[PDB]
């Protein structure tokens, strides 16, 4: 948050209440749609290069030793884990029906997402630049998923 | 995900019959000889991490136009990027061993990684002697016959589980060309 | 388009040959002669608005029915189009006095003609009146140089060629 | 949600991305070029003479799934032979759309539009090696000539390919043969003005295909157009 | 195709105005040394044949990867091939280099090779080696500089034309990277 | 991959019939003559090092002008190179004798290699005579079999019937 | 015979059109360029017996294997069939200079050379140093003229570039 | 194909000769008159839309009997074949006069179009008498002398161009005959 903040009234403001930077990040990644949620592969290359770094984040999903952590968890009650399951392929399908100014839009936005806060060489921003959806599927490292 | 004791379960399912002991013979088989198994997996785990070291140096040195400039295992980020991946085949058929089925396999390594190394311009002929040195060194390991290490292991016959490993990496190699 | 140049390139293209020697001479012939629609370029380009206004009425100079009730030619704002429409065609001619060929013409100004002007009801066998009108109007030593003349009056009635 | 590589359970990205819309409307100026194509043939209300499925009631549906299995073998292309198809039906083009540079202009981009073109533009003036006859053993050895040359791509190292195979079904290869026995006798009962069209469009269509300013390929075209006429691309194995 | 010359007319022909005066004098410059142009390509069409030789060995003994078995430079077949497109980007660049623009270009080669080489799994990267091999041995035929060839010209300056051949093979390797 | 069950199955497919009793019966032939064959390939496997060297230097043993400044054995590496092709010249004669067939040689060895040769300087005629040096290197009882060293060496002579 | 002549009239075939001025100005670079290509016309074909001897045995100086038997140049009248064909080479590239394309060259000396040298054992290097050789003992003012000896070693080289 | 340089090559290798002194007094004149020979086939591109109009309608004026019911004439669609191929085999006279020799015509319009004509039903004495009177038509463009249309051109003698297509029109209206 203190990379996307563009004045230092904003930047002071992330610093003192942490969690107004946590959901600053929540807006942000909803009103350009770069979450994993609305991303949607082109093609069957980029549909693999989401996952090749998914697995790199479920891996912060689990502890250090191999016990699953709390932060992921997809279900609380009998039942809710196929609740959660029917639920969201309904939302990765409303992610399908966007708009042509609303993929272009996102297409554009998720390649600038993932190349300001998860770019430090060039490859980084050559892998974000050629294939969108990769740079989409980048967590900040304080969710598990 | 269809392991060896579900792959028969959706065989059945495909008629609706109940399965029973015409079709346990291979289960019952299969659950026998666990022991070789589990004493199969432990060999490639257990020298898993030199085992990338032994076929990715092997490819090199075999093909040195790799780490040439133009090859894809050029530079320091490439060969870390290339022993990466050493070693997620072997982590991927040593589930597909312990499983007893390739259906961990073909949908969790390799749905698409045949297009992505095409689009990646990562070469198809040289990932081959990436995966054969390695398709050599799973038959070694489990039938103790490696010619600088070997192992302390219970007395009898293990073919067939050298034969099913090297049943997996083939599947690794049709599926990448 | 079709150039000097463009017919030899992709004449060799046809075969997947290299440019040869005879594809380097057909070069030198866009040079010499080159020069001279060169100057019968900006010579028209600065005085092309004084040919309309002689190339515009010659149409209604023979063809004095355009303007009657029923026709495509009717009103004051189709005369102001007609004016527009030769000026296109001069504009295209100025443009193959620089390429050497008959490239901005035959698709763009003859490719699809046959049928616009069938289907709007514009009649090509009077059209042709306000080009070639133009054609015998060339002083040879008073509006250009002599060689110019030659061949700026080739591409016109090769446009008288095209239509008819 | 996360990719289908993990722990997913129903295929997902069903959605018209942008090489499905490149095919999309490559396909839709195939069923343009191919109308304007049949335009020539079927000029008045009447279907022509070369427009004709068969003569047997079972053997003209099986032009349709003898067909649909042809450009089933156009797909199964290995990826070194779809890419020769891919540039060698770009350059046939622009030989056949010669002196416009917007009829070059979109074959460049649609691939399938290639394939259409010059498949229907050599039915256009009929330059195929099916609707010529050659008048005499003089013209015929001439043809059967260099037509065995064109079929010397059906196997390349001495193995079939896929692309010179017309039987696919138990059955299949025999309603092949009296089709083109058909067609060859209806070549040969055409109507008079339409062969010696027939025969100077064809030593047209080989001095600029295949010639490209041989004096020796032209001279023999104009002696035997029926020769000039079974001269076809090198993406068809056949 | 395009030229040069078609080139300020399809610039004019979006703003629907006449060529003066004004605008031909880059036009009119460049027939100036419309004798350049000829006397700058006929010093690669005379060594065309031994500019491919010169430079897809040139590819093979610094990347030596190619000539490994398996590698795309390996079967016979192959190797005709690759000596077939050295011939073929050599002419579009000779006919982009007499044309005066390279519209010749983007059109008949460049479209779609991209994608074609990434589906045929040819090494991109060892392709940028083997047109820029041919970028500064095209450099060297036109300022005579050629160390084992040297032709007889008029004596004069040519590096607006050996800048022009040298943004055309840099067009090449930018559409294929 | 000209084989024996390669070819008579595209045949079948061809058609698209079923294998019929006039194609199993060439596999039928793919026992009794591929004992021969396959005997001569560990025999050609296991003492291939020997070949190249001791038949690999009758290329500049007759042709000595290659080893002169310009041509193509001017310095070591390319003589190296040139050890190489014969050694891969002679894997593909011992993947013939595998195949049954003309298989490996007529995809990576024949095939467009008569444009490879004359665009690198290459002569085949100094690539028959390493080639025909190991022709008539043949006693025949001593090598191999009687009938062996015909299955081997009709390979041989049909790359010189296609390098030359 | 391809020329610049027979480019523009089979470019005007393809479009089904009259010569117009894109054609008409490839034949002006036939007015500039035929002065010069001319030029070294007769200076072949007035001394082609004198080029013939002292090139034709630098075919023979750089490459003096020829000579033991099985070669080709193992008798005389074989090195007399051999100096024919240099003569019949330079007959081609003066029937190239009079003809303004690579015509005469093409459609009787390149078509077929490379199957036919193949299979004789005939070696297209050794051609093709009796053709370099005369490319780089001509003297520019001194056997021609400046632009006569740039278009006498353009076809020559030409040549070179179809052997190789 | 020939044309009027190809013809004195094949003279010449009819004995296999050389070309020298002896047969270039016909091919230096020929680029003398070659400014003459550009000007005349701009003279015959000018104006090709009537005279093949003054010639397909000088022929009904001696010969009504093609619009008589079973002509020639008769359909609509015959009539326009009557003006394609009235100036086709103008567009070849023009390409003859351009290469110097008539040798696109004994090919491309004379062979095969006697035994087309008996397959069509043509009229044989149309044939001259359409060719003739626009082989009128030609000279009187070329020598300048048409009476009602002039042109502006340089000065001097033009009937050996004149004697040239005059050597053409009777060729392809002989056989066909
Ligand atoms: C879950 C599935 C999964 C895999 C199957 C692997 C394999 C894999 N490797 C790479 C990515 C890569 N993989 C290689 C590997 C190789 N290139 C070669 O020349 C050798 C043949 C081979 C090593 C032996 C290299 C060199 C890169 C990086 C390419 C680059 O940086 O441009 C990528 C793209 C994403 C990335 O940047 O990592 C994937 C999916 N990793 C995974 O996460
Ligand atoms: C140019 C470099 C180069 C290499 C890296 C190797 C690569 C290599 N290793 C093996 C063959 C093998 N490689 C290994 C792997 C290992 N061996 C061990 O003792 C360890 C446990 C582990 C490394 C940590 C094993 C176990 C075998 C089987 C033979 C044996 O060592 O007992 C083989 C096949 C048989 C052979 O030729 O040896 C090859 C090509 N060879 C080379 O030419
Ligand atoms: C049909 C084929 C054909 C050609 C090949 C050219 C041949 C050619 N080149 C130049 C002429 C020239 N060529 C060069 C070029 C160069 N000088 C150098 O020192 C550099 C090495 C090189 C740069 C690329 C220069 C500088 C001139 C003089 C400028 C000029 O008069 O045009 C000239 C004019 C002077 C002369 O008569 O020689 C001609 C006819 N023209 C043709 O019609
Ligand atoms: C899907 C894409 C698509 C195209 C690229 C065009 C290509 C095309 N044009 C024509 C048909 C035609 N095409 C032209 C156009 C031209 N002829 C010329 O002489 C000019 C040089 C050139 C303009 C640039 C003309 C004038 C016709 C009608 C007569 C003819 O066929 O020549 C035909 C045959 C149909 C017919 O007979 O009418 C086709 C396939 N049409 C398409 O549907
Ligand atoms: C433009 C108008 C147009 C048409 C009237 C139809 C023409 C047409 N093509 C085929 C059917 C076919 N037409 C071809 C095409 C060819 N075969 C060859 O040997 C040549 C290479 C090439 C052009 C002659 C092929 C390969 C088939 C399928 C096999 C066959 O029946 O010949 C049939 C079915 C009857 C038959 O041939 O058996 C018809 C009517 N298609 C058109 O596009
Ligand atoms: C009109 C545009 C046009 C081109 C640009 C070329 C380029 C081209 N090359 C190949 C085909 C090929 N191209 C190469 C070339 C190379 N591989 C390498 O290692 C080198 C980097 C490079 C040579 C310098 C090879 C090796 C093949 C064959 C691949 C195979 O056999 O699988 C193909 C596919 C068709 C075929 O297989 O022949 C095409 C279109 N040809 C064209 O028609
Ligand atoms: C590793 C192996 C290796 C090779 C095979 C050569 C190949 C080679 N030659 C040149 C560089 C060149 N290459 C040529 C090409 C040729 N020279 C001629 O005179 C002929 C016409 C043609 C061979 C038939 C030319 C003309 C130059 C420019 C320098 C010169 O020779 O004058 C370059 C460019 C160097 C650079 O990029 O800076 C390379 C790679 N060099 C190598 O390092
Ligand atoms: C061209 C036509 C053609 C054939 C049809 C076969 C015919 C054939 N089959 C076998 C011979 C045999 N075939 C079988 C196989 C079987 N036996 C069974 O009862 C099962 C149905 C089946 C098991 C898969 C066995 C087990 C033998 C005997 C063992 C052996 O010969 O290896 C033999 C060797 C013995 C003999 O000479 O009779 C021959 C020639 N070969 C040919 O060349
Ligand atoms: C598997 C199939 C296969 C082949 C058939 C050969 C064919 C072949 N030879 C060469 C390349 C070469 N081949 C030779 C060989 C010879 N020159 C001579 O004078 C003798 C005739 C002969 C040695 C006996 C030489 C000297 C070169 C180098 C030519 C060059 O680099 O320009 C090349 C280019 C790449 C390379 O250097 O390897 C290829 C593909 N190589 C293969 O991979
Ligand atoms: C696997 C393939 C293979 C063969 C085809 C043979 C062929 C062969 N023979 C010799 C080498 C020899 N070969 C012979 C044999 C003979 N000399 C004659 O005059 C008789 C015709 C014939 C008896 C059968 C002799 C006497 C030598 C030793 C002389 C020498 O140094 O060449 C060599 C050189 C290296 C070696 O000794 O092996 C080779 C390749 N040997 C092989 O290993
Ligand atoms: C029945 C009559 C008949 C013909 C008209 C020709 C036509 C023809 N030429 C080629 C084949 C060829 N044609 C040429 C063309 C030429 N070669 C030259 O020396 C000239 C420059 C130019 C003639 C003007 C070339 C260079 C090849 C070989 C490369 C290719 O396959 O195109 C092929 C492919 C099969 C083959 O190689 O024969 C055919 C059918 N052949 C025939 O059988
Ligand atoms: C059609 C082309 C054409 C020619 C090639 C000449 C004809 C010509 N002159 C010489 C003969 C000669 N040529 C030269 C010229 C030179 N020698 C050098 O060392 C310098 C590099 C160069 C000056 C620029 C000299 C000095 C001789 C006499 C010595 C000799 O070569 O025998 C030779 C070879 C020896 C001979 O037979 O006399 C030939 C064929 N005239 C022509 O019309
Ligand atoms: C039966 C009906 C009938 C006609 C339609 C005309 C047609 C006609 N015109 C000419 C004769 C000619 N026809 C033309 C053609 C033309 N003249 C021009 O000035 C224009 C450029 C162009 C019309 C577009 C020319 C140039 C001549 C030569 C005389 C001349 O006009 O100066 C002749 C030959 C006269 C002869 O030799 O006997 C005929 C028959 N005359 C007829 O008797
Ligand atoms: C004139 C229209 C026409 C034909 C041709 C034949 C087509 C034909 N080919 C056959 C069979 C056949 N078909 C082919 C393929 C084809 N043939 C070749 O010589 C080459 C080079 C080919 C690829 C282009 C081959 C090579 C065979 C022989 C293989 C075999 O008979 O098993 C069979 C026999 C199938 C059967 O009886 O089951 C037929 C009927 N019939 C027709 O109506």
């Amino acid at each position: 948050a203190l990379i996307l903040a563009q004045n230092d009234h904003q930047e002071k403001q992330y610093i003192k209440y942490p969690k107004l930077a946590a959901a600053a990040l929540m807006a942000s990644t909803e009103v350009t749609r770069a979450c994993q949620r609305y991303a949607v592969p082109e093609s069957i290359e980029e549909e693999f290069l989401a996952a090749s770094v998914d697995k790199v984040n479920k891996m912060r999903g689990t502890t250090a030793s191999g016990v699953y952590k709390s932060s992921c968890v997809e279900g609380n009650a009998k039942g809710q884990a196929e609740q959660a399951r029917v639920a969201a392929l309904a939302v990765a399908f409303r992610s399908a029906q966007k708009s042509a100014s609303q993929f272009a839009a996102e297409r554009y936005a998720q390649s600038k997402y993932g190349r300001d806060l998860f770019s430090s060489t060039h490859f980084e921003e050559g892998y974000a630049n050629t294939y969108p959806a990769m740079a989409a599927a980048k967590r900040a490292s304080s969710y598990g998923y | 995900m269809l392991d060896a004791f579900s792959r028969v379960v959706v065989n059945s399912d495909a008629k609706a019959a109940y399965v029973g002991g015409s079709d346990l013979q291979a289960l019952k088989s299969f659950i026998a000889d666990g022991n070789k198994r589990l004493d199969a997996v432990n060999s490639i785990v257990s020298n898993a991490s030199c085992m990338v070291s032994d076929a990715v140096s092997g490819m090199i040195c075999e093909n040195p136009g790799l780490i040439s400039p133009g090859g894809n295992c050029y530079t320091n980020r490439r060969m870390a990027a290339c022993l990466r991946d050493g070693e997620i085949i072997l982590r991927y058929v040593s589930y597909a061993l312990l499983a007893g089925d390739a259906s961990v396999l073909e949908d969790r390594c390799l749905n698409g990684l045949k297009e992505t190394y095409i689009a990646l311009g990562v070469p198809t002929n040289s990932s081959i002697r990436a995966v054969s040195i390695m398709k050599a060194q799973a038959v070694a390991f489990i039938t103790n016959t490696a010619t600088e290490r070997k192992m302390s292991f219970a007395a009898g016959d293990c073919t067939s589980l050298a034969s099913e490993v090297a049943s997996y990496f083939d599947r690794v190699g049709a599926a990448i060309s | 388009m079709k150039s000097v140049i463009t017919t030899v390139v992709s004449a060799a293209d046809a075969a997947g040959r290299f440019p040869s020697n005879s594809d380097l001479e057909s070069i030198q012939g866009n040079i010499q002669r080159s020069a001279a629609r060169l100057e019968a370029a900006e010579k028209l380009a600065g005085n092309h608005e004084a040919v309309v206004k002689e190339a515009g009425d010659a149409c209604f100079a023979k063809y004095a029915y355009l303007k009657n009730p029923g026709e495509a030619g009717e009103n004051q704002e189709k005369i102001n189009k007609c004016y527009r429409d030769v000026d296109h065609y001069m504009r295209l001619v100025n443009y193959c006095l620089v390429v050497g060929g008959t490239g901005p013409l035959d698709e763009w100004g003859i490719a699809g003609a046959r049928e616009v002007y069938r289907t709007l009801n514009l009649p090509t066998s009077a059209y042709v009146a306000s080009i070639a009108y133009t054609r015998d109007r060339l002083c040879v030593p008073r509006d250009m140089s002599a060689q110019a003349g030659v061949e700026f009056s080739a591409y016109l009635d090769y446009l008288i060629n095209a239509l008819s | 949600q996360t990719g289908l590589v993990n722990s997913k359970f129903s295929a997902r990205m069903a959605k018209k991305t942008a090489k499905q819309t490149k095919n999309k409307v490559d396909e839709y100026m195939a069923r343009s070029v191919q109308r304007q194509y049949k335009q020539a043939a079927v000029a008045t209300g009447v279907y022509g003479t070369q427009c004709t499925e068969g003569t047997v009631k079972g053997a003209a549906e099986a032009s349709r799934s003898a067909a649909l299995s042809r450009q089933f073998r156009i797909k199964q292309r290995s990826a070194f032979s779809k890419a020769h198809d891919l540039f060698e039906f770009r350059k046939h083009a622009i030989i056949a759309a010669a002196g416009c540079s917007y009829e070059e202009k979109m074959v460049t981009r649609f691939p399938k539009l290639a394939a259409a073109m010059v498949l229907g533009q050599t039915e256009m003036m009929r330059t195929c090696s099916r609707y010529v006859v050659p008048e005499s053993v003089e013209e015929e050895y001439m043809a059967a000539s260099v037509d065995k040359q064109m079929k010397r791509r059906g196997a390349p190292g001495g193995v079939y390919s896929l692309s010179c195979a017309e039987g696919v079904a138990k059955g299949q290869a025999e309603i092949a043969r009296v089709s083109a026995l058909g067609a060859a006798y209806r070549a040969a009962s055409k109507s008079a003005s339409a062969v010696t069209a027939e025969r100077y469009n064809s030593m047209a269509y080989g001095r600029v295909h295949f010639a490209h300013g041989c004096s020796y390929e032209e001279q023999q075209f104009n002696k035997y157009p029926a020769a000039a006429a079974a001269m076809r691309s090198d993406s068809y194995g056949y």
